[PDB]
RNA sequence: GGAUAGUGGCCUACCAUGGUUUCAACGGGUAACGGGGAAUAAGGGUUCGAUUCCGGAGAGGGAGCCUGAGAAACGGCUACCA
RNA sequence: UUGUAAUUGGAAUGAGUACAAUGUAAAUACCUUAACGAGGAACAAUUGGAGGGCAAGUCUGGUGCCAGCAGCCGCGGUCUCCAAUAGCGUAUAUUGUUGCAGUUAAAAAGCUCGUAGUUGAACUUUGGGCCCGGUU
RNA sequence: UGAAAUUCUUGGAUUUAUUGAAGACUAACUACUGCGAAAGCAUUUGCCAAGGACGUUUUCAUUAAUCAAGAACGAAAGUUAGGGGAUCGAAGAUGAUCAGAUACCGUCGUAGUCUUAACCAUAAACUAUGCCGACUAGGGAUCGGGUGGUGUUUUUUUAAUGACCCACUCGGCACCUUACGAGAAAUCAAAGUCUUUGGGUUCUGGGGGGAGUAUGGUCGCAAGGCUGAAGAC
RNA sequence: GUCGACGUACUUCAUAGGAUCA
């Protein structure tokens, strides 16, 4: 009936700021200036496509 | 001390700290990198065109059952097979194989409904206000 | 010194070895024309601004010119690329 | 004293039609206006949601007569309510300076030194005495 | 061993005693008490340099706190080249494979464990708790220093020292009570600073636990080409 | 190839507690 307390392991999964460098390049560098116009323009073009 | 600089000339450390930490947000990351549309059911579009492959529940005995209103549709954009709802079995008569159907977001697991068939509103056909052009 | 309407490595000849940078230069992305403005928010802030006005650039893409006070003009001309 | 009228009475009016005139470069339209123009005022308002009831009808299951699904199809024969309103529906989209947290459930680096950056003990003409004109 | 069996043994094992050799490790004293930035640190004696705290009516006068870059060290395990090789011992071999509290036991033991010259730089490297500064309760125990007493023992000539008793003061590991505050609670003199928030500064996170599904993405990842069993009458 | 890792996107499991009454 002895239940030891779990040892919450230190994270080995890549942190949110580390995941951005796991791919070939640095994902933060390739970003647009105005994401607001990305979402609006892209959605319209998708329906036109 | 709260673990953050407070000096009157420490504006730069605060800005650079903020810009670095803003990328932690999944919403922020998706917005700037333009990845917010992977999770979208249609891959970013509000509607999807498809080809009616078969009417799965056509042989179900109980009328107007959930199964009777499901159709297996091929998304023309990517060729992935999906399942779509029809408002009622009466509308199912209009839908037959190998016509274009416009799908919109909605038996769990079926997340789409048919809004236009052959370029005509399904509601209009049900209300007897138009004819399906063939 | 040449050229320019004129200042100026703008270019030429001879000279020195300088110029910028962790107070982020240089390089990369930008669905980046800039602003007056627009939306939201209680306030701080966040986003949008091709689009009635101001300013800049272009006339399919580079290159080069006559005329004329004013153009590297394109509803002017010449080549090349398509 | 409540609800319902393909009951019933004569009064009003513009949507529309139209002499004319106004309007306009010329027209159309607006504002005007002779004359027509209303009882299903058929001169026929819409978009969504919710809930019923019916059969010699149909399917499915069972501790009999029942229950679920549902019901434009039966022997012959060729319905009610709710919301908005000249507008209504559907689909996608839509971090803390002020002011976050880090023992026990995100996150304090094994420790120290150390450049940039940020920050950094106290002290130098204080007090007192008069004059003027302003407000409430 | 639960019982056996590999194993040694009439060439004398095991055990007794007198020695000698090799390599590790510093029991009991030993206590979260002490030292060190941490990892760590325990036999005697010598040498080399280093350090906290205490005492100072000594000295310089802001020389300071924190810290991206950069640097020194960093338990155990591990790698390269020598040495050493006692014990223990990953791997490997082998005895037994019967019995569930004794159910993983035994023997041999390579690398390693030790050390020298460099690498590797990871731990529950824990107070699961950054650093500096101030303030906010009582109580007695301890470690180091210092002040004080007409206090005990000792110096067995005195004495002066040493060791004790008491009071206090600095600095430290700490510990009790606490409606002081905080917290949901365990609890905390800090995890407190009168209702919601500013003494200075560095770092980290944008959600946890246990299971899965798919993938227009990124980086990766084999072999095969001459081989053929038949108890009943 | 129903391959491994990672990234991305989703699904899923852990919700009852006190009082009274029969
Ligand atoms: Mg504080
Ligand atoms: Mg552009
Ligand atoms: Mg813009
Ligand atoms: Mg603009
Ligand atoms: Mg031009
Ligand atoms: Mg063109
Ligand atoms: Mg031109
Ligand atoms: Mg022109
Ligand atoms: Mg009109
Ligand atoms: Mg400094
Ligand atoms: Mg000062
Ligand atoms: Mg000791
Ligand atoms: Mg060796
Ligand atoms: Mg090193
Ligand atoms: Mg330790
Ligand atoms: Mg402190």
């Amino acid at each position: 009936e002895q239940s030891n307390k779990q040892h919450r392991k230190a994270k080995e999964k890549n942190t949110a700021k580390k995941k951005l460098h796991t791919q070939g390049h640095n994902a933060k560098a390739f970003a647009v200036a105005a994401p607001g116009k990305m979402a609006r323009t892209m959605q319209r073009s998708s329906d036109v496509n | 001390g709260k673990g953050k600089p407070r000096g009157l000339n420490s504006a730069r450390k605060l800005r650079v700290h903020r810009r670095n930490n803003r990328w932690a947000e999944n919403n922020y990351k998706k917005r700037l990198l333009g990845t917010a549309f992977k999770s979208s059911p249609f891959g970013g579009s509000s509607h999807a065109k498809g080809i009616v492959l078969e009417k799965l529940g056509i042989e179900s005995k109980q009328p107007n059952s959930a199964i009777r209103k499901c159709v297996r549709v091929q998304l023309i954009k990517n060729g992935k097979k999906v399942t779509a709802f029809v408002p009622n079995d009466g509308c199912l008569n209009f839908v037959d194989e190998n016509d274009e159907v416009l799908l919109a977001g909605f038996i769990p697991g079926v997340r789409f409904k048919v809004v236009k068939v052959s370029g005509v509103s399904l509601l209009a056909l049900w209300k007897e206000k138009k004819e399906k052009p063939r």
